[PDB]
RNA sequence: AAGCUCCUUCGACGAGUCGAGUAGUUUGGGAAUGCUGCUCAAAAUGGGAGGUAAAUUUCUUCUAAAGCUAAAUACCGGCCA
RNA sequence: UUGACCUCGGAUCAGGUAGGAGGACCCGCUGAACUUAAGCAUAUCAAUAAGCGGAGGAAAAGAAACCAACAGGGAUUGCCCUAGUAACGGCGAGUGAAGCGGCAACAGCUCAAAUUUGAAAGCUGGCUUCGGCCCGCGUUGUAAUUUGGAGAGGAUGCUUU
């Protein structure tokens, strides 16, 4: 990957979450 | 029709995608002097130096295709004539 | 067709493909959802039993009963009833029920460690040499060209001193 | 008679075509080049201010590394690279500009004498991009520039600048505007 | 730096400097081979804005194409013919792009930027290694370059209704009788 | 203008196949009848070729002196 | 709005002299009909009555202009010896002759088929 | 309207229930990959363009940057926590802004965000 | 004397025939057919819409014209006609409704080119000031002067202006001479069958105050 | 190394390309519906496309001539079922 | 005399790559005629068949020089209706879309135009004891930063690896 992509993925990764009913 | 409260929008950075920049104007002016003129631009400039503005505009319109492009080219070459006389 | 006729009369074996799918149809692991996922139940029934929302969009068909998964003003300001220029960037500050829901809240609310970032040996030596000549005058340390080659501002050096515990 | 190879004939005919056509002034100005003595003086100064090779850079960095295991001023070098030198000329940081005369896509340098004239930086056209290349440890260099120097030879740089602006710029001043070439006669 | 000036110069192609340089180069190219390797781009600003890099694995190839009609006009562009001829000579390279460099009374000259997909300097760079994938084999033959994108009418709007997603796919979609199970 | 020299025979583009048998060639504005009235040679050849590729003959001075209308003033 | 006096004064700024005692008829070559062309057309929709009313107005104009040109002595009759170019190309008149002859043989073929 | 060779271009749909099963299994695979997460992203409420459909509203593409900033959700965190972002849309009025801001704070009120590690 | 008119008193009239950018085949054909009838008219096309309206006077100054006949096109369907005196005269904007050009193959008549036409007005063209201004602009536009050499010397057509509801229907008719039975003329129609709904009449060249406004017009 | 905030500092955006004329081809599509060949050949508070009789082209909405990208879609062929 | 540079070549030098097949589906180029219009030539057939070139498990398209006139929408693709409507046409044969609306699926990005200039920081090869050493590419520009509903530079104080 590029360094810009690596920085973005390092500091803003996909998060774990859940919407409660 | 329907009534809604209009907002004031954030200024678009895509607005004026031409050039209000002074550096591009500087580069355009420098290249013009270095490169020289096209043959049709030289004919328009030799008509404008003789005062035959009507013929110059017709020649520019014929060789450019639009009255607006002809007007812009004639103003540019008249400006070149003005700075050439000022340097003279 | 000629190829298939050839293999029918050939003694070469028929290579049977296993039914290997690219994507698994059931969650797996040692997390909370994996131990409570029923493989014989659909997505909507499983998320109903968890107490979670499966689809955040508009309902697209009828659902089974008990679905529960397919979800003064001085200045005229529409946003002043909405309240509770910089915000926290890397997280949110969010302030009977099914057991999976409570387990998810419990594991999301449990305290975690921070792994506080330390300082290098050379940075500590630089901050130490900076203290040994001026003491507390952070303005003089910023002015110093010899001991502070990168001309850092006194606020940055004060913050670094506070992190080092050198005040 | 005998037959010459094709590319040699192309080279010689490109010579004759580039020297015997009516060349525009922006291209015809590049036929007027510094003399031997002034180029020698300029290259003495620029050889005093050459950059470091790869071996000296790694050697120096190893020296600082082991000094840290067991204070400096800003380095002063000859500035090179076309876009870098153009940016230095535009920001009026360059003090003297040396432009090579044999850049094969000559468009990369035709605006450079006019640009140096407009921003007021003294310039001179030198013989050989390979010469400028040897100075900066590269094969070729389209243009080099000097911006500022160490104290001990500032005066020398100033004299060199004055030299070119008395020895090259006024000898070019009238012929920089005229078309070159032609077969009249 | 200098590329801004070269872009402004390239925008005045009948001025004295550019006309003189174009004529001298046209004379030299006319006496060279039809498809010949160019050591460096004659228009570096144009090649650089089209994705050419001074890196091992990038190649320029100049090509002359006979100009004029095929009153049946060839619906294929002369620039597309140039890329196809160069792509056959260099069958191991991928055509990245191409651009006009010169024109004569009987020929139009174009320079084609090609990329070697087997060089390690290209395979390791995430900005160009998309061309290493086998779906980009002979982009010039399938209308996948810039000229191909223009000639296939791949633009957004009401003016490009029948061609914006492919003309033949749109025609097959409009000429298909869809019969469902419950009619 | 394309109408500075307008002819006095008042026709456009029919050929002379009309009015051949008749002694005239048309009328006029008033309506009167207009009668019919009755170093080395090879290198120089290369130079002249590429020069003829670069001769603008529509201008009185094709090779004028450069006037520095922009670079005369200093930034 | 109808700022009438403005229209009269603007006409005066751009009027040329039209008076039969001063300027001859050939100068303007303009004749105005006496009938107002609203009584001759009862309804607008029928094309025949509207076209014959316009025909009546232009016939009145043609008669009075012919009389005034005969008084003036300016030539009016285009003679057969005068050949000039045409408003539309002779291909177009070939086409209109072609439809006239086509409908002529269509009508006569219908008549002959009724006779046969 | 059978002037052309329509025989070679008849599309039947005997695979309609099989494609429905395939779509449901694809949704199940999305559920397996994103185990506590919903399979869909949050989308804003937008008004239908024309005068015929002006009365009703529907789901949009993504939330405006002003709507996200007003709701207190940073721009870079929003796609990683299930919210869709559209940089082309503009609010143009104080009534779509308030509606989608209310939608975003309602989403924030019912969200269980887990720490990174 | 370069006036190109040989007469006692010269009627120095010049027309500039112009079309906008989004004109149709029908509008272009009407332009070609109408400009063919005027020797003192010059044809140019594709005027820029975003440009100001008074720039039309500058375009006319280039060709020494004092009349402009502008073909403005909207949506690629609607045709608006501008009749204006160029330096300081009034402007009449019109809407063209039904077009039938000369290429239409049912007319069966034709006339010379530059024959000085008989301009047939209606009796409403004097009993109303706005129709008087339109009448005189129609005279100054459609009327060929005396000594303009490019004109034909034998007249054979009358151009018909008639006001029926609130609009000006314009026609053209060809003189045909037949001997009287013991000579009279009949008319055979040539070309453009088109209707002009008046919209506005201004005082300036292409601006100025509004003098006449038609509060009946229902736009397409 | 990274995100955000602030501002007595700056902010470069693709040319034998748009466009004009013309000949083919194509489309439901003369604002040529698109494309191509020939001739001429641009701009910089610019350019493109729309709205509008509304008093003059007011207004609206986007940035062409460089490039990558999964999914939903097709499938008389391949490995099977 | 000697050594650079540039350009054009040779080598059974070292490392690679292309060709053919298949072609149901896909992307281009080229391109008919029968037939219908109770004859037939515009038209239709059909931008189809045949022919030629080029890929993949899908391809293509794709993150607006878009749609719209709205209280606005918001990359591409496909299904439903739009709709046999608009539009065009020996206005005959007929040909024949698209916006909106409901749905399936959703994901965004990389460059060029900047001086790293207080340090070409970048990369292909060869030799290896595999740890780091040489030649070369490249300043006519290889890394980092930035991609216009943006951005940079300073300051600032929190929050991230």
């Amino acid at each position: 990957v590029l360094e810009k992509t690596k920085k973005r993925l390092t500091h803003f990764p996909q998060r774990k979450y859940a919407v409660k009913a | 029709g329907h009534k809604t409260t209009r907002r004031v929008l954030k200024e678009r950075p895509s607005r004026r995608k031409g050039a209000q920049s002074k550096r591009t104007q500087f580069v355009r002016s420098l290249i013009r002097e270095v490169a020289g003129l096209a043959p049709y631009e030289r004919r328009v400039i030799e008509l404008l130096r003789n005062g035959k503005d009507k013929r110059a505009r017709k020649f520019s319109k014929k060789k450019l295709g639009t009255f607006g492009r002809a007007k812009r080219k004639c103003e540019e070459l008249q400006r070149i004539i003005a700075e050439s006389r000022r340097a003279h | 067709r000629e190829l298939q006729k050839r293999k029918r009369r050939s003694s070469r074996p028929t290579i049977r493909m296993p039914n290997r799918r690219k994507k698994a149809l059931n969650p797996a692991g040692n997390n909370i959802i994996a131990k409570s996922w029923n493989k014989k139940e659909t997505l909507s029934q499983n998320y109903t039993r968890f107490g979670l929302v499966a689809k955040l969009g508009k309902a697209t068909g009828g659902t089974a009963p008990g679905n529960k998964a397919l979800l003064s003003e001085s200045d005229a300001v529409p946003q002043q009833q909405q309240q509770e220029n910089h915000i926290r960037q890397h997280d949110l500050e969010l302030e009977s029920k099914p057991e999976v829901l409570r387990a998810l809240e419990r594991e999301a609310t449990r305290p975690v460690e921070k792994t506080v970032r330390h300082q290098s040996e050379r940075e500590r030596e630089w901050l130490q040499r900076l203290v040994d000549k001026h003491g507390d005058d952070v303005a003089a340390m910023a002015r110093d060209r010899k001991l502070n080659p990168y001309q850092q501002t006194a606020s940055d050096i004060k913050r670094r001193l506070k992190k080092a515990g050198l005040l | 008679m005998v037959k010459w190879p094709e590319y040699i004939r192309l080279q010689r005919q490109k010579k004759i075509l580039r020297m015997r056509l009516k060349v525009p002034p922006a291209i015809a100005q590049f036929q007027y080049t510094l003399d031997k003595n002034l180029a020698a003086q300029a290259f003495k100064l620029l050889n005093k201010y050459r950059p470091e090779t790869k071996q000296e850079k790694k050697e120096r960095l190893l020296r600082e590394a082991t000094a840290i295991k067991e204070v400096s001023k800003k380095p002063y070098t000859v500035k090179y690279g076309l876009n870098h030198v153009v940016g230095l000329i535009e920001n009026k940081k360059a003090s003297l500009v040396l432009i090579a005369n044999d850049v094969d896509p000559i468009e990369l340098v035709v605006f450079l004498p006019a640009l140096c004239r407009k921003m007021g930086i003294p310039y001179a056209i030198i013989k050989g991009k390979a010469r400028l290349g040897t100075l900066v440890h590269k094969k070729t260099a389209a243009v080099v520039a000097i911006t500022e120097v160490r104290s001990e030879d500032k005066n020398e740089l100033a004299k060199l600048i004055s030299a070119v602006k008395e020895g090259y710029l006024e000898k070019v001043e009238d012929t920089r505007k005229r078309w070159g070439g032609g077969i009249m006669g | 730096g200098a590329l801004k000036y070269l872009e402004e110069l390239s925008k005045k192609k009948q001025s004295d400097v550019v006309r003189f340089l174009l004529r001298v180069r046209c004379w030299e190219y006319r006496q060279l081979n039809v498809i010949h390797r160019a050591s460096r781009p004659s228009r570096p600003d144009k090649a650089r804005r089209l994705g050419y890099k001074a890196k091992q694995g990038y190649v320029i190839y100049r090509v002359r194409v006979r100009r004029g009609g095929r009153q049946l006009k060839y619906q294929r562009s002369l620039r597309a013919t140039a890329e196809e001829r160069v792509g056959r000579r260099c069958s191991n390279l991928r055509v990245l792009n191409s651009y006009w460099v010169n024109q004569d009374s009987t020929y139009k000259y174009y320079e084609v930027i090609l990329v070697d997909p087997n060089h390690k300097a290209i395979r390791r760079d995430p900005r160009i290694n998309w061309i290493c994938n086998p779906v980009h084999k002979h982009r010039e033959c399938r209308g996948l370059t810039s000229t191909g994108k223009k000639s296939r009418g791949l633009n957004k709007g009401h003016r490009f209704n029948k061609t914006r997603a492919g003309r033949r796919k749109t025609w097959k979609r409009h000429n298909t009788l869809s019969l469902w199970r419950y009619r | 203008d394309t109408d500075y020299n307008v002819p006095v025979n008042t026709i456009g583009n029919i050929p002379l196949s009309f009015y051949d048998s008749y002694p005239h060639i048309g009328y006029d504005i008033n309506g009167k009848k207009i009668m019919r009235p009755a170093l080395s040679r090879d290198e120089l050849e290369l130079i002249r070729k590429v020069q003829q590729g670069l001769i603008p003959d529509d201008v009185e001075d094709p090779y004028p002196d450069t006037v520095e209308w922009f670079t005369s003033v200093e930034e | 709005i109808n700022n009438k006096e403005g229209l009269l004064t603007a006409l005066r700024r751009i009027q040329l002299d039209i008076n039969p005692k001063t300027t001859p008829f050939s100068f303007h070559q303009s004749v105005v009909a006496s009938k107002r062309t609203e009584d001759s057309i009862p309804q607008i929709e029928d094309d025949l009555q509207r076209e014959l009313a316009f025909m009546n107005q232009a016939l009145e104009a043609a008669r009075l202009g012919r009389s005034l040109l005969r008084k003036e002595g300016v030539p009016f009759t285009r003679p057969t010896d005068y050949f000039a170019e045409m408003v539309r190309t002779d291909a177009t008149m070939e086409k209109v002759k072609q439809k006239l002859i086509e409908e002529a043989t269509a009508k006569k073929a219908a008549a002959e088929a009724r006779k046969q | 309207h059978f002037r052309k060779h329509w025989q070679r271009r008849v599309r039947c749909h005997f695979d309609q229930p099989g494609k429905k099963v395939t779509r449901r299994l694809a949704r199940r695979a999305k559920a397996a990959a994103l185990a506590p997460r919903p399979v869909d992203k949050l989308r804003p409420i937008v008004r239908c363009p024309t005068v015929k459909y002006n009365r009703r509203t529907r789901l949009g593409r993504g939330f405006t940057l002003e709507e996200l900033k007003a709701a207190g959700i940073p721009r870079l965190l929003a796609p990683t926590i299930g919210i869709a972002v559209d940089h082309r849309r503009k609010n143009l009025s104080e009534e779509s802004l308030a509606a989608n801001v209310q939608r975003l704070k309602d989403y924030k009120a019912r969200l269980i965000l887990f720490p990174r590690k | 004397d370069r006036s190109n008119i040989i007469a006692e008193r010269k009627n120095k009239q010049r027309v500039l025939v112009l079309s906008s950018r989004g004109v149709t085949y029908r509008h272009r054909h009407l332009l070609n057919d109408l400009a063919s009838m005027l020797p003192h008219g010059r044809k140019d096309a594709k005027f820029d819409t975003k440009s100001r309206l008074y720039e039309l006077c500058e375009l006319a100054e280039l060709y020494n014209c004092n009349n402009v006949l502008f073909f403005e096109a909207r949506k690629g369907k609607d045709l608006y006609m501008w009749f204006s005196k160029v330096p300081n005269g009034p402007t009449v904007k019109f809407y063209a409704q039904n077009l039938h050009t000369m290429e239409e193959l049912h007319f069966q008549g034709n006339c010379l080119k530059g024959s000085r036409p008989i301009l047939s007005f209606d009796a409403a063209f004097e009993q109303e000031p706005y129709l008087k201004v339109i009448k005189e602009l129609f005279l100054h536009t459609f009327g060929v002067p005396q000594g303009h050499k490019k004109s034909k010397p034998f007249i054979d057509h009358v151009l018909s202006f008639s006001v029926a509801d609130g609009k000006i229907w314009v026609r053209n008719y060809e003189i045909r001479e037949v001997e009287k039975v013991k000579t009279d003329i009949n008319l055979i129609e040539i070309g453009p069958r088109f209707v002009l709904t008046p919209i506005i009449i201004q005082e300036g060249s292409f601006g100025g105050p509004i003098l006449y406004e038609n509060k009946r017009f229902i736009s397409p």
